[PDB]
């Protein structure tokens, strides 16, 4: 009768994590066969039946419109890498999910999320400073 | 068909029974609401995806914005959001810290009721608990990280240990419950709790007063808050530590709660 | 610039390796995850082209130990080639962003642990 | 097809003796070491023999599965050959086999993992042989005080009336040749990099395994070890410490040349090279039949 | 009164013992107060009023008397009751006890194997 | 067919904990008896902790532990046998540090033979 959520759905700690990680990678095999110029195209089709016919990463993400609440944190911020460049959203997609997926087994083993943004913190600056000397 | 539920003869509502330990099932609710809030406690705080009634997304780690989305409808877990809107008045800040306290005396008050002890006697020592912290709280602007919280249990479970009667017992747990703001910041830090109690009552054995949990993710270790800069207000502890033990109290006092109609 | 086709993304995994092992605690092997995501980037090039990803693979990340810095992923030919002599470019700082965006988008996703939804 | 049995093929049946594999290391995982736990042993009748000791748990241990029984086969050619390390390679050819059917998904065929893994353990033979120490250091030095010192200090005689060769033991081996098989599969290419990398890999579940038996977190200590080691390779200077075990009481990296924890050499030699047999004959079953 | 008595030097000596290890350390000393909550549970006298005050008896006063009556309920010394009990049957009940729950959270796996 | 993980010790403990439960109100001179219904509708009404567990059947392997060393108890000594098994399964009780708290039971056995070294001096 008289119970906390009445609705509202809640989920914490690894079980979310990792749910939000495999949602990452539909956003990532959307777009993975894309990259390149070489890529495979992509058919996308409205409600009016209009095919839509692809293979630029940044139009695909923007005719998904995808209702995960993880997904759409990728789609916002390849939205912005098109807005500031127009290049580069399928990178940004693969990377993001993979550095996603790596993580994913020491997630599982108890490793708290917090080490892993310390790394992450950590190695991006590494690799910034390496592309400049280099 | 007999025996059907017993102590249910007011609209139904769901009566937990003597074995079901109805006061056990109001403090559940406050505990639950204690989990969606420790872990964004600290500087290392998690960030909650909430999405708000408009079908918007917001990603934030602010308790008055995770409170104010979730709609609380349990009035066990209303009075604590209530003492954290009276939180808001008077203070800007320590809304957590009524989240977090709260659901420790609570929690552990089940410890105490479990064993046998009367709810009315665990109410004394709280009230006893909370106004012996407000006259050691002066004697420590006060040190953050955790460490006030580890002076102000080793104080009061000293005046506990020597205090007879049976307030002793809630007057050592009120101390542990403490405890339970510099375990949040660790365990949202990535380190093991139990080894940072064990370190900030070493160093305060010694006397080492105004040390921390130094944030840290590679280093469980400790430093002084002062040397470093971190101190939080008096009046957010004082005003934190009285509302988080009125209305862990008030729940305390309520035994079952019962339907109406006007 | 810097050379494309993953030539750099290479480069990266290999200092980011050979620096994890530097950096004793859980920072290793989380830094050493970091460098292996890296591959995705020269691998699907091979996957999408229709070669094999093993072969050029094995064959390029042993190019850059030896001392290679801009070979990379041919996709015209199946084989790898100095993408910097070859002049396939890519600006420094777009790919800067690259890897920020998408450090700062794991990080957003990671830093994430419970969901909250109103009842709507 | 009609018979008067049954059969089943595809890579289900690596993952079913992987997964069994698997099973048996977990039964002897956490009694590793010297501060291993003890196991109940519940025989038909009703006994229990509870022990701790890896050799004497695989021979009473008692699972109606082939690969499993290989395993135990293979605790007998180690026993009567050397007489330890048992228990190391069950756990070694557990893992090799868990990696290992990750690369099978990843398209990678067990005849280039198996070319993999025999390159391996040849070449860790190699860097075993080149990092030795001699019998030595009887009279005049000090490799025999530290290690009787440290055997003895867990009964009350602590405080201070009723073989020919040697290596550091406490995953100072697997953690130095976690570095440098990973460098040697960068040399060689031609779909075995990643199967000796798998190999490189597999041989941290050692260190890994004790720091959890020593109550300690084993990414922090197996990060260390390889930290220390890896420093050995960047340079021989000797700031970089070097040959740096695990201690397990203290929870923290300590030389085993000063604290005395020696092994035998043909020890760490055949428990790679029994346990890479053994994997190797696993993964070369692709399907079973049954009459 | 041994247990009780055992107890309050646990509690008092693990003020001194630096570590994660005082906190089971003092939980063993709260597990000897079962043994006066059982006697005191038969007799039907509240258990939570006479062993609080009985702990407090051996802080201030010796912890070699001031244990519990059994029949009566009530507190008594054991010098003005023979209720003495040899040393050897309690330091074996308490090696027992300890190295049997030693033996039990040393088992992870029950195997089943011949 | 057999258990893994922390259902292990989680279980000992229930099953420690649940012999003891059994014999607490076994113990002094005002102890409650125990109605033992036999197989073919019979009833025994000892009080004594010896006999109460040596008719009564257990499944865990735990169990038979604890009741087999309360049996060499009797041998040795004919008294003090139920103090053994109570201590024994509150020591073993205290599962918040042991599980919840995620320590490992080698921190726990340190300090139950730390503990068990200061109680002999003391008494
Ligand atoms: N940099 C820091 N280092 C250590 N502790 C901190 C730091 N910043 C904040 N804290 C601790 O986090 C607690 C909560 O702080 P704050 O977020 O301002 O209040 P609330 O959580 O109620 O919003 C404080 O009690 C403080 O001790
Ligand atoms: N008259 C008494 N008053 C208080 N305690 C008693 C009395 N007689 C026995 N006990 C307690 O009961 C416990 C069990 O005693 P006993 O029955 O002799 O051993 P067991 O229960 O193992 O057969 C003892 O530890 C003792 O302290």
């Amino acid at each position: 009768v008289i119970l906390l959520k009445e609705g509202t759905d809640s989920s914490q700690g690894i079980p979310q994590l990792v749910s939000n990680i495999s949602a990452c990678q539909v956003i990532a095999e959307a777009v993975r066969t894309t990259l390149g110029p070489r890529g495979m195209d992509k058919l996308i089709v409205d409600g009016r039946g209009k095919a839509t016919i692809s293979n630029d990463g940044a139009t695909i993400l923007k005719l998904l419109d995808v209702v995960h609440p993880a997904a759409k944190t990728l789609v916002d911020i390849a939205k912005s890498q098109d807005a500031e460049v127009g290049d580069g959203t399928t990178s940004v997609t693969l990377l993001a999910a993979e550095f996603l997926k790596q993580v994913k087994p020491y997630v599982e083993e108890g490793l708290h999320p917090q080490i892993i943004i310390r790394a992450f913190r950590t190695a991006t600056q590494l690799a910034v400073n390496k592309i400049k000397e280099i | 068909k007999a025996p059907g539920f017993a102590q249910m003869l007011k609209e139904g509502a769901k009566h937990f029974s003597g074995l079901e330990e109805a006061v056990y099932r109001n403090i559940q609710a406050c505990k639950e609401l204690a989990q969606t809030t420790r872990t964004a406690y600290g500087p290392n705080g998690m960030n909650k995806m909430v999405i708000n009634h408009l079908e918007k997304l917001f990603v934030t780690n602010d308790a008055a914005t995770i409170l104010r989305e979730l709609e609380v409808q349990h009035p066990a877990a209303k009075m604590i959001v209530m003492a954290s809107h009276m939180q808001e008045q008077e203070v800007g800040d320590g809304t957590n810290f009524v989240l977090v306290f709260a659901g420790a005396l609570l929690e552990l008050a089940e410890e105490l009721l479990r064993i046998g002890l009367s709810v009315s006697e665990v109410i004394e020592g709280y009230e006893i608990a909370c106004r012996k912290a407000h006259e050691i709280l002066p004697n420590l602007l006060v040190p953050g990280g955790g460490a006030t919280e580890i002076e102000l249990a080793k104080q009061i479970t000293s005046y506990g240990e020597t205090c007879p009667g049976l307030e002793q017992y809630a007057i050592k747990k009120f101390a542990e419950a403490f405890e339970a703001i510099p375990r949040a910041l660790a365990e949202n830090s990535g380190v093991k709790a139990n080894e940072v109690i064990s370190k900030l009552y070493a160093v305060h054995q010694e006397g080492n007063k105004n040390v921390g949990l130094d944030i840290e993710a590679e280093v469980p270790a400790v430093k002084d808050m002062l040397e470093a800069g971190i101190l939080d207000t008096y009046l957010g502890k004082y005003w934190a530590i009285k509302l988080a033990t009125n209305a862990a109290v008030t729940v305390l006092r309520v035994d079952q709660i019962i339907m109406a109609k006007p | 610039v810097v050379a494309g086709g993953g030539a750099i993304e290479m480069e990266l995994s290999k200092y980011l390796r050979d620096y994890s092992r530097t950096i004793p605690g859980k920072q290793q092997l989380l830094i050493g995850a970091y460098a292996k995501a890296l591959e995705i980037i020269p691998r699907q090039l091979c996957d999408n082209a229709g070669f094999d990803a093993t072969n050029i693979l094995n064959k390029l990340r042993a190019r850059h130990a030896q001392g290679g810095t801009w070979y990379g992923v041919d996709i015209n030919n199946e084989d790898i080639a100095d993408n910097f002599e070859a002049f396939v470019w890519e600006p420094a700082m777009v790919r800067i962003n690259a890897l920020t965006a998408a450090s700062e988008a794991a990080c957003l996703i990671v830093s994430v642990d419970e969901t909250i939804k109103n009842p709507r | 097809l009609s018979v008067f049995g049954d059969r089943s093929t595809g890579e289900t049946i690596r993952s079913q003796n992987v997964m069994a594999a698997a099973s048996i290391a977990n039964i002897v995982k956490s009694s590793l070491g010297p501060v291993g736990l003890d196991k109940m042993l519940v025989d038909d009748i009703g006994d229990v023999t509870i022990t701790n000791d890896g050799a004497t748990i695989l021979k009473l241990l008692e699972v109606e599965h082939p690969a499993a029984k290989v395993l135990c086969e293979l605790a007998d050619l180690q026993d009567k050959e050397v007489g330890d390390g048992t228990t190391s390679v069950v756990i070694i050819a557990a893992e090799l086999l868990k990696n290992a059917d990750e690369l099978v998904k990843q398209k990678i065929h067990p005849t280039s993992v198996i070319s993999g893994y025999r390159l391996a353990c040849k070449e860790a033979v190699r860097y075993i042989n080149e990092n030795l120490i001699v019998n030595t250091d009887e009279l005049g030095r000090d490799c025999l005080i530290n290690a009787a010192k440290t055997s003895m200090s867990s009964k009350i005689i602590g405080i201070n009336a009723n073989s020919k060769s040697v290596v550091p033991g406490g995953g100072a081996v697997e953690a130095a040749l976690s570095i440098y098989l990973e460098n040697y599969a960068t040399s060689m290419g031609s779909r075995e990099q990643l199967a000796i990398a798998e190999f490189a890999r597999s041989l941290l579940v050692i260190p890994n395994t004790l720091a959890v038996n020593a109550a300690q977190d084993s990414t922090d200590l197996v990060a260390k070890l390889r930290a220390f080691h890896n420093e050995a390779q960047v340079n021989p200077e000797r700031k970089n410490l070097k040959w740096i075990g695990l201690d397990l009481s203290n929870g923290k990296p300590r030389d085993n040349k000063q604290a005395g924890v020696f092994e035998p050499t043909i020890v760490k030699v055949k428990s790679l090279k029994f346990a890479t047999e053994a994997a190797i004959t696993i993964l070369r079953i692709d399907d079973l039949i049954k009459l | 009164a041994s247990e009780m008595a055992v107890a309050h030097a646990l509690t008092e000596k693990s003020k001194a013992m630096t570590g994660v290890e005082q906190w089971p350390y003092r939980a063993v000393a709260q597990a000897l107060e079962v043994i006066p909550r059982t006697l005191i549970q038969n007799c039907g006298a509240s258990t939570i009023r006479l062993l609080t005050s009985l702990r407090a008896k051996h802080t201030q006063e010796n912890c070699e008397t001031w244990g519990v009556n059994g029949e009566t309920g009530t507190l008594v010394d054991m010098k003005e009751l023979g209720i003495w009990e040899p040393l050897a049957v309690k330091l074996q009940t308490y090696k027992t006890a300890v190295e049997t729950a030693v033996l039990l959270l040393r088992i992870d796996d029950i195997v089943s194997g011949h | 067919k057999r258990e893994s993980g922390r259902k292990v010790q989680s279980g000992n403990i229930n099953a420690a904990k649940t012999i003891a439960d059994i014999i607490r109100t076994c113990l002094g001179p005002k102890s409650m008896m125990k109605m033992l219904l036999d197989p073919m509708g019979g009833i025994v009404m000892t009080n004594d902790g010896n006999a109460i567990l040596r008719e009564i059947q257990v499944q865990h392997p735990a169990a038979k532990s604890m009741i087999e060393i309360s049996r060499t108890q009797d041998e040795e000594v004919g008294d003090g046998t139920t103090s053994v098994i109570i201590l024994a399964g509150e020591m073993l009780s205290v599962a918040e540090h042991f599980l919840e708290q995620q320590m490992h039971p080698t921190v726990v056995i340190s300090a139950y033979r730390k503990a068990l070294d200061d109680m002999i001096s003391t008494l």
